[PDB]
Order: C-alpha cells, then structure tokens, then sequence
C-alpha cells in the first residue's frame, strides 16, 4: 500500500 | 555577523544566513516568521521569544520549550533545527530565537475539503506517532487541535508545540469539567478532528464549555451513572438535572454519505466508536489505535514505536536559558 506523497492544500 | 529584519512592532535580529523572514506566528508563546535558510537552500521557521526571562512563568514556559525542542526528536514532530542569541554575553543576553522546520499549513482547512482513507487514516496513523512519541517522553500535549498540527504538500503531518505541559471544542471531558486526565486524553482530542474530518465541521461547537458539555452528551450519550459520580460535586448536579440524552448510534451520527473499500469507511467509524468515549477509563489507546485495522495498515515500528527522547530566580533562569541556546 504506497503512502500517499500528495496532499491538496489549496 | 547578524543582520535586523524589522517586523511588526518587534525587530528581529536573526544570522544572516536567514532572509525573506515573513510572520505568520501571530501566537502568544512568540512571534513566528518564515525565512529562508541561504545555508541549506530550503524554508526554516524562526521563532522569537523577547527576553523569555521577565517572570518565574514566561522564564519557564521558555525553559521548558528549549529543553523539549532539543531532546525531543520524530518525523512527525516539528524538529528543531537552531537556537540562538545575539546577545554575546549573559549579560547582555536577553533574546531567544528558534529555527525549526516550515511547514505548510495546519489541519484548519484541509479537513473540510474531501480526502481518501488513503490521506485520512494515513495523517491520522501520522498523528498517533507524534503523541505516542511525545507520550513515551513523560509528555501529554492536552491542547490538540488542528490550529496546531502542521501539513505539507507531501502529505507530511507534523506537530507544532506540547501545548499546555505539566478552539476548545478539540479538548476532552476530562479538562472540560476539570477531572483526572491519562496518558489516552489527547485522544479524544484526535477522535475530533477525525470526525470534524468526515462531519465537515466541528463535531462539538458550544458557545461555552458548558454548552459544550451539552452538546456532546446530547450528541454521543450521557455518562452512565458509574461515571457521573466520577464528577466533581456541582458539576454532577447540572448534569443530573438534564434530560436523558442516549445520544445516537456512530452509524447516524457519522453516515455512510460523509465517506467514500468498502468496509474501510465502517472500519473507520469502529475506530470513532473507541476514541469518542466520554469516560475516559473505557476510552482507546495509541497503542490500540496504532493496531486498529484502519490505522495498522501504515505502521512501521522505526516510525511508530520509537525510541524515547530524553530526561529559581530570575536572574537563574537568565542564566540557565543562556546556557541552553549556548550549548547550541
Ligand atoms: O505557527 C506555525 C505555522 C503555521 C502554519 C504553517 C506552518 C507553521 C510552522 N512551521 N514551523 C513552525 C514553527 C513554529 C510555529 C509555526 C510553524
């Protein structure tokens, strides 16, 4: 399960 | 050697190795800037504490904060990365400043918006890390609300101070009426933000902590009585005066609609189910939490079950601060 290296801040 | 940014009302006398300081720490523990660190090529955060020394308390909380910061030590929480002085003696000394790493912007907004089990248990799994850690180190922060807990764009979570250490709807019972608070206190504060994470708004509002009080009795369900005497004297009759509030069931209080593979959006409510729990004595545990089968999926003992950290006048203080941002 490949941790998510994005987060939408915006 | 340094150089003096003015900002706001205070100048700030940082290394020149520091520029395009910015504020954006409107706190009261101090004023935090973002500048950037020309020595590394990358974005620091410079935190000012004008003459921590003043007062047996600010001296203190000041001692206090130097000391954590420098044994204190995990990805997920805000790592120190400079203290320093201009002064040039003990003397003289009457300034601290703190470099620390910048992140990009607390849990305030991100939670409103819609994210994915996959960020959602994940920023969680990242929380229980910190506090476990800050936990195993004779510390309980107490004060965890998402005005503290730092993101970044890689889906990094951080936090950002030990808060209280011996906005307001993210504190549990335990504070509210002002009673005996475990180690598994800061996790009803969790509990919150998850579900003010699927909610899409504060899960417990309140104009006062005694509406507030209210609102989450009425909400997840009145303490049955075992606890009830748990409370103080006044405290006990006000909440033997209200109505029968049973409150609901976590399938109705967080529905399906709020989530989006299955199972994972029940899986999470179970988790809800065992960290909203107004007695605190059948509340669940980091530990537990860090096993439950929504949060276990990215654990990682390197990062999870991490090592533990580390172990007056005026004028003493002074002293020992000095000696504090000069051991460097
Ligand atoms: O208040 C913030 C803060 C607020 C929003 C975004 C990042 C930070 C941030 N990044 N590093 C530090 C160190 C101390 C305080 C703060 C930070």
């Amino acid at each position: 399960p490949k941790r998510p290296t994005t987060l939408n801040l915006f | 050697n340094f150089y003096s940014v003015e900002i706001g009302d205070s100048t700030f006398t940082v290394l020149k190795r520091y520029q395009n300081l910015k504020p954006i720490g409107s706190g009261a523990q101090g004023i935090v800037c973002a500048a950037y660190d020309a020595i590394l090529e990358r974005n620091v955060a410079i935190k000012k504490l004008s003459r921590p020394f003043q007062n047996q308390t600010h001296a203190k909380r000041a001692y206090r904060e130097l000391v954590l910061m420098k044994c204190v030590n995990h990805k997920n929480i805000i790592g120190l990365l400079n203290v320093f002085t201009p002064q040039k003696s003990l003397e003289e000394f009457q300034d601290v400043y703190i470099v620390m790493e910048l992140m990009d912007a607390n849990l305030c907004q991100v939670i409103q918006m819609e994210l994915d089990h996959e960020r959602m248990s994940y920023l969680l799994y990242q929380m229980l890390c910190g506090i476990k850690h800050l936990h195993s180190a004779g510390i309980i922060h107490r004060d965890l609300k998402p005005s503290n807990i730092v993101v970044k764009s890689d889906c990094t979570l951080k936090i950002l101070d030990f808060g209280l250490a011996r906005t307001r709807y993210y504190r549990a019972p335990e504070v509210i009426l002002g009673m005996g608070y475990k180690e598994n206190v800061d996790i009803w504060s969790v509990g919150c933000i998850m579900g003010e994470m699927i909610k899409g708004g504060v899960l417990f509002p309140g104009t006062d902590h005694i509406d507030q009080w209210n609102k989450v009795i009425e909400q997840l369900g009145t303490p049955c009585p075992e606890f009830m005497k748990k409370l103080q004297p006044t405290v006990r009759t006000y909440v033997e005066n209200r109505p029968k509030y049973a409150g609901y069931s976590f399938e109705k209080l967080f529905p399906d609609v709020l989530f989006p593979n299955k199972l994972k959006a029940s899986q999470a409510r179970d988790l809800l189910s065992k960290m909203l729990v107004i007695d605190a004595s059948k509340r669940i545990s980091v530990d537990e939490a860090l096993q439950h089968p929504y949060i276990n999926v990215w654990y990682d003992p390197s990062e999870a079950e991490a090592p533990p950290p580390k172990i007056h006048t005026i004028e003493e203080w002074k002293e020992l601060i000095y000696k504090e941002v000069m051991d460097l």
